């Protein structure tokens, strides 16, 4: 049986932080090429 | 129908194989043209909600030369494309550093979509095409003559030697169905080979208007 | 002058002697001519012609031979099988003392090739004799290994020999490219190679040989760690199967997991049906049949398909990163992890006899994929924060950092070190400059110096190939021969091999001065090898024509 363990590592948070940052800056960045669209 | 929506995905995959060849591109021998049989066997065999379904078949080809620019293929799923489907590939292209790409529509374009299309031309090119558009390789047929696509030098050749300009030559529409088919953009001169029944060869050229 | 046989000793002696009994020389050949009284009366007209009576009997004796080769040919085609291998029986009972004649040798091996069973005594005395062994056919060759299998390894290693060197040379070629590389071949113009088809000749249809051929690339893939008896099995197997030859790949267990695999390294991917079924495949080995799982992870550990799992990950990783989800929750990526540690822990699960799948770490799928995602996101941020209007460009500088972490899971997790090389493969050839230096330096120290392997440093060259305009920096040259190469090259010589390979190939654009640095730096000594010295003198003559072109 493959264990799966029941929670993020700090490494993966850590990567989750990262993504959301970059999720919002490239939702910001769309924004801006629409109002230079 | 399901046997007939397999035969025009592989019809479509087929003239699209073809138009990469004859645009200049890596297509594989086998992959250029293979039995139906081979594209159920590897595909699926019901693309009614099942395994040769869109966007599995999403054909990448390189260059035959500087392998670097690409035009991955593209097949919506939804008939009907528009903006908001259109930036989804977008994104795939710009996660990617390829600036073309073709995508094979169902039916008909929104034309905010179409407008879209040109909204980014200098940056990354698209084209697109109808079903009926790609169920048939209109090369092949016998009242369409050899195109052939010139470089610039030959280009710069042509008007030494016959000392006449770009505004001189017959020219050709940028939305002719060839001239899409080959996705000439605007002034690049096409020499069209074609047997005449009084000098047995004739090569007329085309500049892009 | 066997037997009821005439003079073939007395006829050297009919040779040597002379000297008058012509009576008895013409009795000689009234009994031992062809005793046909029709052909009494024609020979006059034989004597009447001029030209010696050598060459009309010997045409006839060819015609003769010819038309009982092709009568043997049609009584093994024609009928039931019982009364035609009892014919042939009885033919090569009357024609075996014949077998040492070499006008009659040809009749006695097809009537040999086209029996199922040729008797054991026959064998025998063509084994011992090395002519006869080599004259005969596949077929009767192969009833002799089937109970000789050191004549039968002797007769396998060289081409195993051939095959391992041929894949080493196709990893050392001159040319340096991203479209015609190592994996470029198709699965099924490598199976056309000389030593596969050879080999799949041999075996044919016996599944004791081919048994016998599974065992030696066994023992050669524990002896010598050689990861190309891997594919070397992939390839015989998947050879067979395009000669129809049910009467192994029925009863080899890996058939169908080899094909579906076989299909994949075709694609060059392996999407999520194709997973399901090769999980499928895995999950289907019973209680009892855990050697199968052996033999599996040998199949995986092909570089072929190596290379193939490691693409679609990094690929799926790509995609996790568009679609905002996580590595620990795509079942596919899993799958893609799970088939690429039973390749890698082939060789330990074979050596040990301990045939379970190897644990995944769970700090590979919780700390390092995401941390790789986290590269490929800065470097998409990168990449658009370069196209913003010059009035919103803030001075963002590529991150030049590399996390300890990923460094310590390069250096002791062979899945994760693994990964990073083909990561690193993929950003090379999407021409992300800033990226690989950023992970040049953790390449330095690896598990096992999997970064200084043969395939990596040949895919490597071939994508820095497309980076050829950077090699006018002093710093990238310094980065990449100074902190990659050059740390490896005094104590590996094939990484030596492959740096004067891409120098050789790259010279033209590398800045003069560190050109002539690493010129003196990659001289061969004393102790280099042959291979080395070849390839700087062919780089010192292409420096001498690019100074005449000046």
């Amino acid at each position: 049986m493959l264990v799966i363990p029941p929670g993020l590592s700090e490494e993966e948070e850590a990567l989750q932080k990262k993504f959301n940052k970059l999720k919002k800056k490239k939702k910001a960045l769309l924004a801006l090429k629409k109002q230079s669209s | 129908d399901d046997e007939e929506e397999t035969y025009r995905l592989w019809k479509i995959r087929k003239t699209i194989m073809q138009l990469c060849h004859d645009r200049g591109y890596l297509v594989t021998q086998d992959e250029l043209d293979q039995t139906l049989e081979e594209f159920k066997a590897q595909f699926g065999d019901k693309p009614s909600e099942g395994r040769p379904r869109r966007t599995d078949l999403t054909v990448l080809v390189a260059h035959n030369d500087d392998p670097t620019d690409q035009m991955f293929v593209f097949f919506p799923e939804e008939p009907k494309v528009g903006i908001k489907t259109i930036k989804v590939y977008c994104q795939r292209m710009q996660e990617e550093n390829i600036t073309r790409a073709l995508i094979v529509v169902q039916q008909g374009m929104t034309p905010s979509a179409k407008q879209s299309l040109v909204d980014m031309a200098p940056k990354y090119i698209l084209e697109q095409f109808l079903q009926q558009e790609l169920l048939i390789n209109i090369t092949e047929h016998e009242l369409v003559p050899e195109h052939v696509v010139m470089t610039k030098e030959e280009v710069t050749e042509l008007l030494a030697r016959y000392k006449l300009r770009e505004n001189q030559l017959p020219r050709i529409q940028a939305g002719d169905p060839v001239a899409r088919y080959f996705g000439i953009k605007r002034g690049q001169v096409v020499k069209i080979i074609r047997p005449s029944e009084t000098a047995g060869r004739y090569i007329t050229y085309r500049l892009v208007q | 002058q066997d037997l009821g046989v005439a003079n073939g000793e007395d006829l050297k002696e009919t040779l040597t002697n002379c000297t008058e009994p012509l009576k008895a020389i013409e009795q000689f050949q009234t009994e031992n001519g062809v005793l046909l009284p029709s052909l009494q009366s024609a020979l006059p007209f034989l004597d009447l012609h001029g030209t010696p009576r050598l060459e009309f009997h010997q045409s006839v004796f060819d015609e003769l031979r010819d038309k009982l080769l092709e009568r043997v040919s049609a009584i093994a085609s024609e009928g039931k099988a019982e009364e035609r291998y009892k014919k042939l029986e009885d033919l090569l009972e009357k024609s075996f003392s014949l077998v040492k004649m070499p006008s009659l040798q040809p009749v006695v091996m097809c009537v040999m090739k086209h029996l199922p069973k040729v008797p054991e005594k026959k064998l025998k005395l063509v084994m011992a004799d090395k002519e006869l062994y080599r004259a005969c056919a596949v077929e009767v060759k192969r009833q002799i290994w089937q109970d000789n299998q050191a004549l039968f390894g002797d007769e396998v290693s060289p081409l195993l020999k051939q095959y391992i060197l041929e894949k080493e040379s196709a990893l050392f070629s001159t040319e340096l490219s991203v479209l015609h590389n190592f994996f470029s071949p198709s699965p099924k113009t490598r199976r056309q190679g000389e030593v596969v088809q050879r080999l799949t000749r041999m075996v044919g249809k016996n599944v004791k040989l081919y048994d016998m051929v599974l065992q030696f690339l066994r023992t050669l893939f524990l002896r010598t760690r050689n990861v190309h008896y891997c594919t070397l099995r992939a390839e015989l197997l998947m050879s067979l199967h395009d000669l129809d030859v049910g009467e192994i790949c029925t009863v080899d267990p890996c058939h169908k997991f080899t094909w579906c695999l076989d299909a994949c390294i075709r694609e060059r991917f392996v999407d999520s049906k194709r997973a399901r079924e090769l999980q499928g495949f895995l999950d289907g080995v019973k209680k009892g049949q855990e050697q199968v799982l052996g033999d599996l992870s040998m199949i995986l550990c092909d570089p072929f398909a190596i290379n193939t799992l490691a693409l679609s990950t990094v690929r799926h990783l790509q995609e996790l990163v568009g679609q905002e989800t996580l590595p620990r929750d795509s079942p596919d990526l899993l799958l893609l992890l799970r088939l690429l540690a039973l390749g890698q822990g082939a060789w330990d699960m074979i050596d040990s006899q301990v045939f379970k799948e190897p644990k995944m770490e769970v700090e590979l799928i919780t700390r390092f994929l995401p941390m790789l995602m986290s590269f490929l996101v800065d470097d998409y941020t990168f990449n658009v924060d370069q196209k913003l209007p010059a009035e919103e460009k803030a001075p963002v500088s590529y991150p030049n950092t590399l996390p300890e972490s990923f460094t310590k899971f390069l250096q002791e997790q062979r899945m994760a070190c693994e990964v990073g090389l083909y990561y690193v493969l993929h950003i090379t050839k999407q021409r992300n400059k800033n990226a690989l230096l950023r992970l040049l330096p953790g390449l330095v120290e690896t598990f096992g110096d999997l970064a200084f392997g043969d395939i990596f440093l040949h895919l490597l060259t071939g994508n820095l190939a497309l980076l050829a305009d950077e090699f006018a920096l002093e710093d990238f040259c310094s980065s990449l021969f100074d902190g990659f190469f050059l740390t490896a090259s005094p104590r590996k010589e094939n990484v030596h091999r492959h740096a004067l390979r891409l120098l050789i190939h790259l010279h033209p654009r590398v800045a003069p001065s560190k050109l002539e640095a690493l010129q003196k730096a990659l001289e061969p000594t004393g102790q280099s090898g042959e291979a080395v010295k070849e390839l700087y003198s062919q780089l010192g003559e292409k420096l001498e024509q690019l100074d005449h072109r000046k």
